[PDB]
RNA sequence: ACGAGACUCUGGCAUGCUAACUAGUUACGCGACCGGUCGGCGUAACUUCUUAGAGGGACAAGUGGCGUUCAGCCACCCGAGAUUGAGCAAUAACAGGUCUGUGAUGCCCUUAGAUGUCCGGGGCUGCACGCGCGCUACACUGACUGGCUCAGCGUGUGCCUACCCUACGCCGGCAGGCGCGGGUAACCCGUUGAACCCCAUUCGUGAUGGGGAUCGGGGAUUGCAAUUAUUCCCCAUGAACGAGGAAUUCCCAGUAAGUGCGGGUCAUAAGCUUGCGUUGAUUAAGUCCCUGCCCUUUGUACACACCGCCCGU
């Protein structure tokens, strides 16, 4: 997420540009399990930072 | 038995100069069927001198607006006007070039005054490399002038520049400014 | 007012347009026009037309840029 | 002026007011006991072949 | 080829300084209402030899170019890809030849100017309307 | 069933996949030789003829080449080309025979298999390229 | 250009009074050990050190050495 | 010790590894002639192209030359690469800009204009004018259906609001409307079918098919009215320009230049700007000549520091 935006907050200087960048990341796996073992598999170790989302396929 | 796009032999060549024939490239390893090959001889010296003289004679075609950065154009300009030349003289067409390099590249002009000086110049030997750099520039830009404001289209202004600079005709501008280049070198003595 | 360059196949046109033309190697629209003073368009229908008449074979033609070479 | 070719020896370095003509020693394949200063023009590597129509004159040096 | 009879060198549509060495749809814009792309497809409906020019062909062409001409609804032509389309006053009809409806054109715009309207006084004044800005304009040669 | 080589030029990338065949050589639905420039065509036809027909006459190699610009999809075509024949012969047949190859084609080009490093540079605001800069007066 | 930083030519000099005994005169036996012995942590300036360690091992080959 | 370097992200190489019906390479029912085009399919060889995850790789490491025989520089077999590009960036300062970001702010406005609510309309879109950035042109290296071939960065379904990208068919040469919807995204646009290279038919040295107020009339968006109307598809004319006498920006290899695309702009709105591929250069491996800046020595009656100080009428 490449977004630039003017250094000074007015119009004195030199041109000027910052260059913020996000990076995201995005992970996929897939498996064959009953809902209640995807369940307890998901919430038994987490690290804030990362989202979860459990989806059907 | 690599010929220059299909029918140009690189055998008929002869430089007999001695003066500027590692910095000509026609009849070594460096023989191709086509003159577009972009290469990396304009990123270090010593390796610069090692492009073909036909590939750079085709890299210093286009100049001047759009016209730069079209080095297609320029290699359907050079099989065109070499076809016209062959057409016209019915001799080998490199050796032919390399007539008008050596015709054209210019051996001795004016810099500045030795250790230091500004007011007026002072005649040195010009080295062979920026001679065949000369050469090529004053064959492209009196080609383009030739071209300029004229009812004959390109392919044709290269074709007779060349030919006249082979040959001496003071209609051509690449030998009519070597002589200019030496006249200079002699007046500043 | 304006500059005067033949645009029809005139006497001049007709006259050495298949007899002496061949006898130099040199056959482009442009040395063409300049030789019998007419346009560029007009050269390039006499050599198109003289093709057609199966006189002289041809090498290439982008879009003016056209080589004819003799046999003998 | 006799027409005799000089080959580079030894590029002694840069002069010029922009620092353009190189000082550079040259020999002539006829003796090899002259070996002449003299300043050229343009990319000069070491070992060519300078085309000499006139020798009567001399770089700057020492 | 030479033909021997009837060459022309100054062609006339009428009342028209044209050139009769320039090429067919080459020198009919001089029409101050078509030209260019109408005289285009008004020659290509017409069935004209494009290849010729404007003095190797016969009169009965020239006549009926300049009657397809004068009446576009007659022969397949829109009301679309033309400038007569209704407007102030009365719709306008037929194109004719010359300033036959540049006149008709400029008129509106006396109108326009006769009016006293803040469009038609800038029209007026020589300050164009129709989006331009002025930043350089009326420098040179200005009163 | 490829032999895995690939072949790059410019952001553009092109490869071989090959089987045993009588070398008919053929690019993204067409053979070697039809592709659209024909004044670029000796660049493809460079290694066909740089070693010769019969070495191009046992082994059937499709080049697909993705990439940006008709020049930058060549350079990529006739490198995976001669870099998959050099492959094949090296990973199938012997090493003599693609030593000597390899050796002519290096003779010839030595960016024959390797790929060009260089790439389009990133620009720098207050300048419309690379290294130029916006003008401005004094 | 290259001249060797006071950092990589330090811990250079330092790897070699320490630890002549393991160090040879190949680059990579170099790295591998200056990556052992000592917390270099970066790829690069591991590299830049194991390179002055070479060159100063070929050095002391040319006999004695003065820094 | 700080700064430089180191550092991080990037640009390039691993057929080494963890592996992927949101990606392809391999799996075949016209085998269309008796060994073949597929993204016209003729409806389970697994990560090689694609995807950035962890390691590896380059260090002046080997050779030669020069060199306190140091630090290093130059040339080369080799190697993907022998200098990628950026980010950050010290001490001190400038009366540089910003009170047009706010109870983050030190002073006036208190007596019915105290703005905490508000505007119907015009202003920087209009001028005798001089200036600064950039575009369209400088030709027959250019153009007059363009017929065939591709990628790159990356954006996109919204609760302050239909306010998105839109695939496909219908309405018309046209801006635009209808439907089914695909996409909350490597699931759809998109295999992102522009710039270009071609041509066995048409421009030919004009003031013009190299060109724009091609003057004026035909257009319109599920949203306050397009008024010197910053939106717009159609139909000739024309100012002007023959490389632009001074003075000179900016340019070290995928660099200059050659063009198009995507964001910020945005209810439609790019000559701006910010990124992106797309073609590939004769040119430079140098110097202090100019312009500056830094350092050293030197002089000083300056220290508010030469925009100083100071003398006399």
């Amino acid at each position: 997420l490449r977004i630039t935006t003017r250094k000074t907050p007015c119009g004195e200087g030199s041109k000027t540009w910052d260059r913020f960048q996000m990076r995201i990341h995005k992970r996929l796996i897939d498996l064959h399990s009953p809902s209640e073992i995807v369940k307890q598999i998901t919430s038994i170790s987490i690290e804030p930072g990362v989202e979860v989302e459990v989806t059907i396929a | 038995d690599i010929k220059l796009f299909g029918k140009w032999s690189t055998d008929d060549v002869q430089i007999n100069d001695i003066s500027l024939q590692d910095y000509i490239a026609v009849k070594e390893k460096y023989a191709k069927y086509l003159p577009h090959s972009a290469g990396r001889y304009a990123a270090k010296r010593f390796r610069k001198a090692q492009c073909p003289i036909v590939e750079r004679l085709t890299n210093s075609m286009m100049m001047h607006g759009r016209n730069n950065g079209k080095k297609l154009m320029t290699v359907r300009i050079v099989k065109h006007a070499f076809e016209i030349i062959h057409l016209l003289t019915g001799e080998n067409p490199l050796q032919v070039l390399v007539n008008a390099i050596i015709n054209s590249g210019p051996r001795e002009d004016s810099t500045r005054i030795g250790r230091a000086g500004t007011v007026r110049r002072q005649a040195v030997d010009v080295s062979p490399l920026r001679r065949v750099n000369q050469a090529i520039w004053l064959l492209c830009t009196g080609a383009r002038e030739a071209a300029f404001r004229n009812i004959k289209t390109i392919a044709e202004c290269l074709a007779d520049e060349l030919i006249n600079a082979a040959k001496g005709s003071s209609n051509s501008y690449a030998i009519k400014k070597k002589d200019e280049l030496e006249r200079v070198a002699k007046s500043n003595r | 007012d304006k500059l005067n360059n033949l645009v029809l196949f005139d006497k001049a046109t007709y006259d050495k347009l298949c007899k002496e033309v061949p006898n130099y190697k040199l056959i482009t629209p442009a040395v063409v026009s300049e030789r019998l003073k007419i346009r560029g368009s007009l050269a390039r229908a006499a050599l198109q037309e003289l093709l057609s008449k199966g006189l002289i074979k041809l090498v290439s033609k982008h879009r003016a840029q056209v080589i004819y070479t003799r046999n003998t | 002026q006799p027409i005799k070719l000089a080959r580079v020896t030894k590029v002694l370095g840069r002069t010029g007011s922009q620092g353009q003509c190189t000082q550079v020693r040259v020999e002539f394949m006829d003796d090899t006991s002259r070996s002449i200063i003299r300043n050229v023009k343009g990319p000069v590597r070491e070992g060519d072949v300078l085309t000499l129509l006139e020798s009567e004159r001399e770089a700057r040096r020492l | 080829l030479v033909i021997p009879e009837k060459f022309q060198h100054i062609l006339r549509v009428l009342n028209t300084n044209i050139d009769g060495r320039r090429k067919i749809a080459f020198a009919i814009t001089a029409i101050k209402g078509v030209g260019r792309r109408y005289a285009h497809v008004v020659l290509r409906k017409a069935d004209i030899d494009l290849t010729k020019r404007a003095g190797e062909l016969t009169e009965d062409e020239v006549e009926r170019v300049i009657t397809i001409m004068q009446n576009p609804r007659q022969y397949k032509i829109p009301d679309w890809f033309l400038n007569r389309q209704k407007d102030v006053k009365d719709g306008k009809y037929s194109q004719v030849l010359a300033n036959g409806l540049d006149n008709k054109l400029r008129e509106d715009l006396e109108r326009l100017k006769k009016i006293r309207a803040h469009r038609g006084l800038r029209h007026f004044w020589g300050l164009r309307v129709r989006g331009q800005h002025t930043k350089t304009t009326g420098r040179r040669g200005r009163t | 069933q490829s032999v895995q080589v690939f072949g790059r030029k410019k952001t553009a990338t092109a490869v071989a996949h090959c089987k045993r065949g009588n070398g008919l050589i053929k690019v993204n639905g067409r053979p070697l030789e039809m592709i659209e420039p024909r004044t670029l065509q000796y660049k493809l036809l460079e290694p066909v003829l740089l070693l010769g027909k019969e070495r191009f006459a046992g082994v059937d190699i499709r080049v697909r080449v993705k990439g940006g610009g008709h020049v930058a999809q060549i350079y990529a075509i006739r490198q995976s080309i001669s870099k998959a024949l050099v492959a094949y012969y090296q990973k199938y047949v012997d090493e003599a025979s693609k030593k000597e190859i390899k050796d002519i084609l290096i003779q010839y080009d030595r960016t024959l298999l390797v790929a060009d490093p260089r790439r389009c540079e990133s620009k720098k605001f207050g300048g419309p390229g690379a290294r130029a800069r916006y003008q401005k007066s004094y | 250009g290259r001249v060797r930083t006071k950092t990589v030519k330090k811990a250079a000099r330092v790897i070699i009074e320490k630890y002549y005994t393991r160090l040879g005169n190949d680059f990579h036996t170099n790295k591998r050990v200056c990556e052992e012995i000592a917390i270099i942590p970066s790829k690069k300036l591991r590299n830049k050190i194991a390179g002055y360690v070479t060159h100063l091992m070929k050095r002391i080959q040319r006999g004695p050495v003065r820094g």
